[PDB]
RNA sequence: UACUCGAGUGGCGAACGGGUGAGUAACACGUGGGUGAUCUGCCCUGCACUUUGGGAUAAGCCUGGGAAACUGGGUCUAAUACCGAAUACACCCUGCUGGUCGCAUGGCCUGGUAGGGGAAAGCUUUUGCGGUGUGGGAUGGGCCCGCGGCCUAUCAGCUUGUUGGUGGGGUGAUGGCCUACCAAGGCGACGACGGGUAGCCGGCCUGAGAGGGUGACCGGCCACACUGGGACUGAGAUACGGCCCAGACUCC
């Protein structure tokens, strides 16, 4: 940290990492909730919260937190698991 | 961004440029895509020559000229052709042809005899 | 760099008169030195070497320059000896000497070096300039009236000029048609030995 | 003066893929076989024609090829490690 | 006052350009292909938009801790900073289903249909600049492969995620890349595994040529930034003048 703009970048990078970490952890928690629900085997709850988790995946990819293709992969795996079970 | 640039050539005192198409991130003497023309500012009419067809293609694709390249393009009328304000006007001032060696030969023969 | 030492000395050693009209060569035809009278064993390297010495010491060129000229001529499509002689005869100093304005090659060298000449309107003061086809060589005004140049130009009844050179006006104008061929160089000595030496 | 909303993609000739012909010498895996290729390369200096052999591991879904068969293959995207080849059709069986 | 502008918030840049050749015998490099297995800010060109709401904080003012580096608390303020929602139906998934081309997975017709869903931002009146989704270009890449270029068996066996299959995970992408189970395989005298050395090339020097030596300048790639690990931000990171940790050294 010798030059001015790069110090400012240190600060902004820390802020951005905090925000992205929060979003990623929220997505992770929702995915785990679905995974537990489906492994338990309640198709109703699985669908009602799969809709929610899919919205979260898309609107997390919309903020640039994760890549659109990764969001698509995750939705695909989620829906395939529910449909199969 | 893909841009139209100039690259230095020639010796120490006299620069001689190639009108070039390259990426903005490349170095000045770096790798090129297409050699489109040339520019010798070290001459009295400042020789300029350019491939009109390739210039028009690259401009249509989205290339961005640098300031000297834009000045050259305006001189040779290809910028004016691309946009359409006056039309393709040739403002080029061609090198004045030099009298032929054989013609001076015969004139000297006549004068001395 | 030029060579300043005595000239009849090298003609003495090399067995051929170079300037042409001196008396020292005739009154002393043998090679110089204490042991210039000694009988000398023959050698093909001696022959080929002395041949180059005659060529270079007649024209004034140095070894590096002459080697570069030889490489150029060997690169040329013609016979190497012919290309050699025509290249060394394309020099401005040689052309000036051949047109008669210089009583000798040293005269031509100095008179070109001090910028008394001009080819196609540009002040050329370098002796190793190579004259091309269709060149017009004139003199400048300051040198036109100077006493030695005037003497040489007014008394110029010596050795005839060749075909490709032509002096045409009383202002001492030079005009050239073509690069000479082996008949028109007509300098002494031989080219095959010159070529073989550098082929060694 | 209003144009189309959708611009069709540009037509490109689909790429040529390398083809291989060989003999099956290990049909002892699952869905994968091992096949060699022949070639005749002149020596870089001496010039004598030299044959060399290259072992290649292919993927056949159905396991239809026995050991010692003249087979054809084509290049494919990686299916695993060491597996860039596929069985198209068993050209000559033995 | 806002002409102007220190410090500050916010954008873009900082990954380019410049340096060195330590390491690396390797798809690192050269050449030629593939991607029906893939990403790409700014630039160009079409289409559709750019609606509505909300909380906070830097800076400032007051105060504390500290030798310093720096840092804690209160109060206060703005946005193209941040965060909700409406619409998009061109996009992403899931289900059903047609045609067509194949090079098998499969691709292409913005296929058709049903269900769920995915955004935006304003400033300036002056040659006026921007914002979002999406179709298409150009550019810059990623990954895989054939072939080519050192010495040494007084280095003969090596390998257990090692070789392959299935389900999951992961990635931009395929793939033991990772993981669980199952099978016992895979590489080796056309020199595996070891040891020594070395950045690679376009080129340079020599030679009649083949060949031998070499990689100074200039140019293209690759690797690295005191040593050794690691990730974050970002379109893009060996992140030289960025961050974290452990070391050796220098200084307060």
């Amino acid at each position: 940290a010798n030059i001015k703009s790069q110090i400012k970048r240190i600060r902004t990078n820390e802020r951005r990492r905090l925000r992205n970490q929060s979003v990623k952890s929220s997505l992770r928690t929702a995915i785990r909730g679905f995974r537990e629900a489906v492994d338990a085997g309640d198709k109703d709850k699985a669908s009602e919260l799969l809709h929610a988790t899919s919205r979260k995946l898309d609107k997390a990819a919309s903020k640039g937190v994760i890549h659109p293709n990764q969001a698509a992969n995750k939705k695909s795996a989620l829906a395939l698991a529910l449909n199969k079970l | 961004a893909v841009k139209i640039k100039l690259t230095r050539l020639g010796k120490i005192r006299n620069p001689q440029y190639r009108i070039i198409v390259a990426d903005a991130r490349t170095r000045r003497d770096g790798r090129a895509i297409e050699v489109i023309g040339r520019y010798h500012p070290k001459e009295e009419p400042s020789l300029i020559q350019i491939d009109s067809e390739r210039a028009q293609y690259w401009l249509g694709v989205g290339a961005q000229p640098t300031e000297p390249v834009l000045a050259l393009l305006k001189i040779t009328g290809d910028w004016q052709k691309f946009k359409g304000l006056p039309g393709a006007e040739g403002t080029l001032k061609v090198k004045e042809p030099k009298p032929s060696k054989l013609d001076l030969f015969n004139a000297a023969l006549a004068e001395a005899e | 760099a030029r060579y300043t030492g005595p000239a009849t000395r090298k003609s003495r050693r090399l067995g051929v008169d170079l300037v042409g009209g001196d008396q020292s060569f005739e009154k002393r035809p043998y090679p110089p030195g204490q042991h210039g009278r000694a009988r000398i064993k023959e050698s093909e390297y001696r022959q080929q070497l002395q041949e180059k010495q005659k060529a270079r010491f007649s024209y004034g060129v140095m070894e590096k320059q002459f080697r570069r000229y030889y490489e150029e001529a060997n690169r040329q499509p013609g016979k190497t000896g012919d290309n050699l002689l025509r290249i060394l005869e394309s020099r401005l100093d040689n052309v000036v000497y051949r047109a008669g304005l210089a009583r000798t090659r040293r005269m031509a060298r100095q008179l070109v070096s001090h910028g008394h000449f001009l080819v196609n309107g540009v002040k050329v003061d370098i002796p190793s300039y190579r004259v091309s086809q269709y060149d017009i060589i004139d003199v400048k005004e300051k040198s036109l009236n100077t006493l030695p140049f005037q003497i040489a130009r007014e008394t110029a009844g010596e050795r005839p000029i060749p075909s490709w050179l032509q002096v045409v006006g009383e202002r001492q104008r030079i005009l050239v048609h073509q690069l000479p061929e082996r008949a028109q160089i007509d300098v002494p000595l031989t080219e095959q030995l010159i070529v073989e030496l550098y082929s060694k | 003066q209003k144009g189309p909303k959708y611009t069709p993609a540009a037509e490109k000739p689909r790429g040529r893929r390398k083809t291989a012909i060989g003999y099956v010498v290990s049909d002892k895996m699952q869905k994968t076989i091992v096949v060699e290729l022949e070639d005749r390369k002149s020596h870089p200096l001496y010039g004598k024609i030299i044959r060399t052999t290259k072992k290649v591991k292919a993927h056949d879904e159905n396991g239809e090829a026995g050991i010692g068969d003249r087979v054809s293959l084509m290049e494919t995207r990686p299916l695993s490690a060491t597996k860039r080849w596929r069985l198209v059709e068993i050209l000559e069986k033995a």
